[PDB]
DNA sequence: CAGGATGTATATATCTGACACGTGCCTGGAGACTAGGGAGTAATCCCCTTGGCGGTTAAAACGCGGGGGACAGCGCGTACGTGCGTTTAAGCGGTGCTAGAGCTGTCTACGACCAATTGAGCGGCCTCGGCACCGGGATTCTCCA
DNA sequence: TGGAGAATCCCGGTGCCGAGGCCGCTCAATTGGTCGTAGACAGCTCTAGCACCGCTTAAACGCACGTACGCGCTGTCCCCCGCGTTTTAACCGCCAAGGGGATTACTCCCTAGTCTCCAGGCACGTGTCAGATATATACATCCTG
């Protein structure tokens, strides 16, 4: 019961471990699945390897965590600490990509 | 007849290799008649640049107390310092991670 | 038309076949007898009397006649007399308007 | 005025115009105009000269309303059920429309200026030099044809027009004598002149027998 | 296999932020990351088959992935050269 | 003479205002129709083509009868002839980002007319009924474009019309035609050239029967403008002294292939000629007399009588050439007997010959 | 039948192991200097068959690339980059 | 065919209309019809030259050419002066008028 | 022998020159050898893409209603499209200005 | 004397194939010009760099098709792959 | 008293000029002595071609012109409608070219 | 010699207005003084350095685009 | 709500310089031919994608209590927008001028090409030591009184 | 101002697998020679960067003053965050099948290189018509009452 921290901190004390850390964090075969999915709509009866896949979530977790980055860095200007969808609307725009 | 041989890379005073340049540029496409002042530079110039990318793991590797160098300390030992991560930002090096950074009005 | 004997040469008396015709200035212009009867004037006075004879002089002298304009005249009938009935084209029969001012009075004058 | 030398031909007018004022004047398709008429003048023209004009009265319209010479070998009522021009169709047959335009051997020519209501239209003929001159209230639009000589025709006048009607004002006839040929040639060498019997001691007598002989050669051109 | 987009969960996209630094979260997001994916893996997938077509293979490797980044100006170093 | 005709015209003239009066019944009718249509995806931008008077009134002396035309604004398109006819085409759509109109009229390539007219009769024959204040009613097909056409209680009577608008150059196939050059100045003629055009549902027909899945193009605009501005100085008839007979000579024309068709219309052999026809042959004729000097209202007899001068000409000839596209013969005989033509000469010049009988009825 | 495949490693291995004496390097580590020296290949051989139609020089020849290398590097590691290619103009000439 | 002419000496002033081919003696014989002188002591001259009886006026240049309807071209006669050719015994006509500027 | 030079863009039936687009890529260092085909096919989709922009841009310059195109009518055919503008987005247009809006809050 | 060369008459000639009856300026035509060099430049770029990948020596018709439905975005590339595929046909068949 | 317009309503008529005419903003002198002095000290004497000049000139207007819009929607998303410093420094950092 | 405050108070103002912006800080003069003089400091670098190469005593157009391209700024209108 | 004052749209009429043409001619695009070697094919083989199995326990889905962040509404006085009068520095038309980039004849120094030799670096087998990993004792910082 | 979880800073011993070293050999880099045209130069010429001089009026500077925006504060109630429970689906280690990516031999038809000829682009230079400009009038909008 009684050592409960106040909210907010153990929202801090976690992104200091992340940042830390180094290993990727989407799991991984439910990623797999996703690119043989997405891709039948181009080609069919199409074999993948091993290193074909593997650099291809290195390319996508590393745009998504480089992409939350400057939305968190909208919402505290507006004079919020929330993020929410509004935001990275703003994001993806001002960094050029529509 | 037929003296000993001098390596042209040792002729022009580089560590590149003049030879195997010479072959790649000149089977390349890129240009025609390849004076030996295009194998020397393009050999030449990378000689410090190759090695700007590990000599700086210094900063790294020695510094936390590890002596077989890693990609994690290549990473760092590129995106940290000022101009070289202008100097070659716009490229990820995989397995890297990310820098130490938080927002001043977020913390108690 | 060759060796134009004629009988008598002629035929000068009552079918006077030509009539001698000289204007106020002198100038004698002989006519052919068809050429004659196409002025009402010569018809007239050869229908006359004493005239029919062998023995007649077929002479005219025109003293209200000038020699240029008498030539015109004879112009004009060896013309009619010539292109009377012609199925093909008649030519046309041009004459110098610097002295043909007068010649309407040839028509009361001598009948044409 | 001197009475005229031909009138409209009773035995050869088409079979839908009635002749009028003594066959001075004759009218067209006084109900239907359901094909063309036509009349000639009665006086065959193959010798001599002749002079002649027409005055019009019924307001123009419709096909065609044309004036001219063809020979006897026409016929008056092969169109008396349809719209046609009779004159000018073959080499027997000329015509001038009230458009300006002639016809001749079944094919056309543009010759003059338009006529209408209440127009008055003058033609000579020379059969002695085979030739045709065409004239328009008093003034002269020009020769209208020539290497005519020994053919024999008819005056003809043709209509389509409902209810339409022409007149002769004059027609007339002389042999060839100085007092054609001479004027004629006279009036070339001065066309200018409204006149010609201006500076003249000819007598008055003669200057009046020339306005009954040639009365338009002495005051038009 | 069929509908593996909604395999990307709330603690993945959860973990991914962790990295980026930020403290709380709107409910609405989850719905909204896994919408910026999906155009994401579109044109590179869309590249690396074009570049095994040329070669007229029937298996897609590394090399054809990194040509396919390289391309457009995402290009990573540490799997080829 | 020329009195017959100034009276023919006050005649025709003083019917107008009862048009006036009819307009407001019809204007109800076609809002209420534009407000169902604006609702269905395949209809949405759909609107009135004659803006700021909403009708044409087709038929001089039928006061009841008017005529609706619907423009339907389309993206990009291609077109291609059906079989050389010049005049006909086949359409087709092009590159366009994802904004469809309606590809669900699509049948293999071509867009087809047979089932946007499919959809447009029945969506409004469902809503006409709703008309409430007033009894309407939808009248039998005849013909291609005016496939709907109504009825408003026993009198006031409409044929409605769509067609495709494109904002595009005009076709090759129009090139040397629209003549204006020397009559209006090529800084008109170009001016008229920067405008939109129209397409109209329309199947070729054969001794087959018919290539239903055809459009054939449409200028009605441009040809309202040429007649507003119809003078080489602008102010012709915009001040009373600068007066012209070129409206009056056209109405008049109208008027008559009308008298003549009412009297055969037993026969049926005139029914196939249009105040169409009428307008193409007077627009070959101002051309060829462009000077407004010619159209003092002093004449109005040598114009008239010109226009049936070179329609008779035209005629015998079996000859008339569309004045936008300047070979597509509408007088050839695969689209008109040899019969019914020369039957026309024969009719027109023994009214021509008879002084214009037929306005004595009036 | 055996298909030799070669790599950069080295000659950047003898510019480095001048100044850390006492290290060794995972397999991993060698990847990304490999990748950076062979883009910096094809896009100054690029620059210099565009140096070549720029300034009409089918002998391309050191002094043409130069600039590319004062450019690509910024800060004083402009110098570094050219100094490299500039100490080679020398020795070779004289055979 | 023949060939419209007029023959001129002294008061005459004759209109011809002769055969083409016709000799010039011919010529002499027509001459002795109207005017009784006998073709031998007639004689020729054109313009003020010899012409030989022995030729045809077409070979003298006299023809359908020369024989223009109101122009039908002069030729001299001559009666002998018993041995010879006498004078050219041409004489003048009455001199006609100016046309007056009212006309021109 | 030398018999009559037929060109080659009438027979594949373009406007472009299938001549000129041979010798220059020939001539500008590209590949060791270029073959028979590759000057037509490239011809054709430079062809394709030309004349989908001067007609869009045709169309701004006619509603606009002037003679000729301009820089101003071509920004606003590209700018306005969703495929042109991807194909082209980072190119300056000179003298080219901006298309219109604003900020609906401002109001 | 120097001589200088350019796409002017052929997009002219373009031009005047579906808007025959349209002119351009000279500020227009040199937008134009630039256009197309860069086109060019960015298919025969990886044209060139597709056959060093796959190991060839020479550019045809099977290199700039994978270049064009790789460059150009969504349904111009479905699209310029018919120009292309319809106008080599008309030529092997003449 | 005479006419005044409201504060905001004069603004208004002149974004909506400006957005739709083409041509250069700032005055040409006084670009060419900036140009010419930052350059003295990279080399000395240097000549420049005109049309050199007015390439730099195109290429900071639209530096700036498109830098002030992705301003614009930092400080509309603020909650405020007048722009400061601080917006600024938000826009050059989440473009990123740093 | 300054030459930086020649960019003067209503051409900032103009700028921001064609960028669709309403009302404006006063602070903001010496803000953007600060980003320009920055910007051109790093294209007038790289056209200088490619100047020698083309052994040229003045700086061309094609210089600088070619510094432009080199940045990622590509500018249809001058040729090349 | 009506009525005034102001700024924008438009439509002739004027004038001048930018675009579309005609032509002399020259140099680069078609015609013919042939001498090699790049690419096409048919046959081969073996390693590496593929699909399957039970399994351990790490990780995800669910729920539930309540603290403080998101946000509406209220007060407010300072900073900026509108506009009038003065005055100063960008832009214009015309002169000069010589510093520098472009063209070219010519000749000699440099890089492509070749055959024969042998040194540099690549592929495969080996083995100990660098840095992980399992238990773990010591040492901080937030949250309540 | 005292507590107590989470590590975490640092440590012990253990373990293994991967990186650092050695050998065989073959193929690609070099020596020595021959050869042909690129480009390094000395002159010439003529055009484009720099510099100067008045004039005009356009717009940058300086000021007063009113008002609506930016800025602070308060209350409250939504909407997450921090914890325990039940479970379901990764990662895992291992395995049997067979598909096509990677390698060779050999044949030939496609291309580059050459010579010749000649017609389609290029540089040049006159004309005229598309738009910029001025002035007058029609119209749509904002503001005070
Ligand atoms: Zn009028």
């Amino acid at each position: 019961k009684p050592h409960r921290y106040r909210p907010g901190t153990v929202a801090l004390r976690e992104i200091r471990r992340y940042q830390k850390s180094t290993e990727l964090l989407i799991r991984k075969l439910p990623f797999q699945r996703l690119v043989r999915e997405i891709a039948q709509d181009f080609k069919t009866d199409l074999r993948f390897q091993s290193s074909a896949v593997m650099a291809l979530q290195e390319a996508s977790e590393a745009y998504l965590v480089g992409l939350f980055e400057d939305t968190n860095l909208c919402a505290i200007h507006a004079k919020r600490v929330t993020i929410m969808p509004k935001d990275i609307q703003l994001a993806r725009r001002i960094r050029g990509e529509r | 007849a037929r003296a000993k041989a001098k390596t042209r890379s040792s002729r022009a005073g580089l560590q590149f290799p003049v030879g195997r340049v010479h072959r790649l540029l000149r089977k390349g496409n890129y240009a025609e008649r390849v004076g030996a002042g295009a194998p020397v530079y393009l050999a030449a110039v990378l000689e410090y640049l190759t090695a700007e990318i590990l000599e700086l793991a210094g900063n790294a590797a020695r510094d936390n107390k590890k002596t077989r160098i890693i990609p994690r300390h290549l990473q760092l030992a590129i995106r940290n310092d000022e101009e070289l991560n202008k100097l070659l930002g716009k490229v990820t090096i995989a397995q890297g991670g990310v820098l130490p950074n938080i927002q001043a009005v977020l913390l108690p | 038309m060759d060796g134009e004997e004629k009988t008598y040469g002629g035929c000068e008396g009552p079918d006077a076949m030509y009539v001698k015709l000289i204007s106020s200035d002198g100038h004698e212009f002989i006519v052919k007898r068809e050429h004659a009867l196409t002025s009402g004037t010569i018809k007239a006075m050869l229908s006359g009397p004493g005239q029919f004879a062998e023995n007649e002089t077929n002479e005219v002298n025109f003293r209200e006649i000038p020699s240029h304009v008498l030539s015109k005249v004879c112009m004009y009938f060896t013309y009619k007399v010539r292109y009377t009935n012609s199925s093909t084209e008649i030519p046309e029969f041009p004459i110098a308007p610097e002295i043909a001012l007068e010649l309407l009075m040839a028509a009361n004058f001598l009948d044409c | 005025d001197e009475y005229f030398d031909w009138v409209w031909d009773d035995l050869n007018k088409s079979s839908a115009t009635l002749l009028s004022c003594d066959n001075r004047k004759v009218s067209f398709h006084m109900e239907y105009s359901c094909g063309t008429a036509a009349i000639r003048g009665t006086k065959e023209l193959g010798e001599g000269q002749h002079f002649w004009e027409i005055k019009m009265t019924s307001p123009v319209y419709g096909t065609d309303m044309m004036v001219g010479i063809g020979t006897s070998d026409v016929d008056l009522d092969k169109y008396r059920h349809t719209f046609c021009s009779l004159l000018g169709r073959d080499e027997d047959s000329w015509g001038l429309s009230y458009t300006g335009l002639l016809h001749h051997k079944g094919d056309k020519t543009s010759f003059s200026s338009r006529f209408g209501q209440g127009s008055i239209i003058g033609v000579h003929l020379d059969t002695w030099h085979g030739t045709l001159t065409f004239f328009k209230n008093r003034k002269c639009i020009g020769v209208a044809a020539t290497k005519l000589q020994n053919k024999r025709f008819y005056p003809m006048v043709c209509s389509t027009a409902a209810r339409s009607s022409m007149k002769v004002t004059r027609s007339c006839a002389s042999a060839t004598s100085l007092q054609y040929l001479c004027c004629h040639r006279l009036r070339q060498l001065r066309p200018d002149s409204g006149d010609t019997l201006e500076g003249l001691p000819l007598p008055p007598g003669l200057k009046q027998v020339l306005h009954n002989k040639l009365g338009w050669v002495l005051s038009m051109s | 296999l069929r509908d593996n987009i909604q395999g990307i969960t709330k603690p993945a996209i959860r973990r991914l932020a962790r990295r980026g630094g930020v403290k709380r979260i709107s409910g609405l997001i989850y719905e909204e990351t896994r919408g910026v994916l999906k155009v994401f893996l579109e044109n590179v997938i869309r590249d690396a088959v074009t570049y095994t077509e040329h070669a007229k293979r029937k298996t897609v490797t590394a090399m054809d992935v990194v040509y396919a980044l390289k391309r457009q100006g995402r290009t990573l170093y540490g799997f080829g050269g | 003479g020329a009195s017959k005709l100034r009276a023919v015209l006050e005649k025709l003239k003083l019917s107008r205002d009862d048009i006036s009066t009819a307009a407001g019944m019809v204007k109800g009718v076609v809002d209420h129709l534009l407000l169902r249509l604006k609702c269905d995806s395949a209809f949405r931008g759909v609107g009135l083509l004659n803006t700021g008077s909403y009708y044409e009134h087709v038929k001089i002396s039928a006061p009841n009868e008017f005529d609706v035309m619907f423009k339907l604004e389309v993206p990009r398109i291609q077109l291609e002839e059906y079989s050389n006819t010049r005049a006909y085409y086949f359409v087709k759509f092009k590159r366009n980002p994802k904004e469809n109109p309606l590809s669900q009229f699509l049948e293999g390539e071509i867009l087809s007319a047979s089932k946007m007219l499919s959809k447009f009769r029945k969506i409004i024959a469902e809503e006409i009924n709703d008309i409430k204040d007033t009894d309407v009613i939808m009248k039998a097909k005849r013909g291609g474009s005016p496939a709907v056409t109504l009825l408003i209680s026993e009198k006031i009577s409409v044929d409605i019309t769509l067609a495709l608008e494109s904002k595009s150059s005009w076709p090759a196939s129009t090139q040397e035609g629209l003549r204006i050059q020397n009559w209006l100045s090529a800084k008109v003629r170009k001016q008229l050239r920067l405008k939109p055009f129209y397409l109209v549902p329309k199947h070729a027909k054969e001794g087959n029967g018919f290539q239903e899945e055809t459009w054939r193009l449409s200028f009605s605009h441009i040809e309202k403008e040429i007649l507003n501005n119809h003078g080489k100085s602008k102010t012709c008839c915009e001040n009373k002294e600068e007066k012209c007979c070129r409206k009056d000579c056209l109405k008049l024309m109208k008027y008559l292939l009308e008298q003549l068709k009412e009297r055969f219309k037993d026969k049926a052999h005139l029914d196939k000629f249009s105040s169409y026809h009428v307008k193409t042959a007077f627009f070959h004729v101002c051309t060829q007399n462009p000077q407004d000097s010619q159209w003092d209202r002093k004449d109005l007899g040598l114009c008239f009588d010109n226009c049936v001068t070179y329609f008779l000409q035209c005629l015998r000839t079996e000859k008339l050439e569309n004045y936008f596209i300047p070979e597509f013969n509408l007088f050839s005989s695969n689209l008109i007997d040899k019969r019914s033509k020369e039957f026309l000469t024969k009719q027109i010049e023994y009214e021509r010959n008879n002084e214009f009988p037929v306005f004595d009825e009036f | 039948k055996r298909s030799r495949k070669e790599s950069y490693s080295v000659y950047v291995y003898k510019v480095l192991k001048q100044v850390h004496p006492d290290t060794g390097i995972s397999s991993k580590a060698m990847g990304i200097m490999n990748s950076f020296v062979n883009d910096i290949f094809e896009r100054i051989a690029g620059e210099a068959s565009r140096l070549a139609h720029y300034n009409k020089r089918s002998t391309i020849t050191s002094r043409e690339i130069q600039t590319a290398v004062r450019l690509l590097l910024p800060g004083e590691l402009a110098k570094h980059a050219v100094s490299e290619g500039t100490k080679a103009v020398t020795k070779y000439t004289s055979s | 065919m023949d060939v419209f002419l007029m023959i001129r000496r002294h008061k005459t002033t004759i209109f011809t209309d002769a055969k083409e081919s016709s000799t010039v003696f011919e010529l002499k014989r027509i001459v002795e019809g109207i005017l009784k002188r006998p073709p031998d002591e007639q004689r020729l001259y054109k313009d003020d030259q010899l012409l030989d009886d022995g030729k045809t006026l077409g070979e003298c240049g006299f023809t359908s050419q020369t024989a223009r309807p109101q122009a039908p071209a002069t030729v001299g006669l001559a009666f002998r002066a018993d041995d010879t050719f006498e004078a050219l015994c041409i004489e003048p006509f009455s001199s006609p008028p100016e046309l007056p500027d009212v006309m021109k």
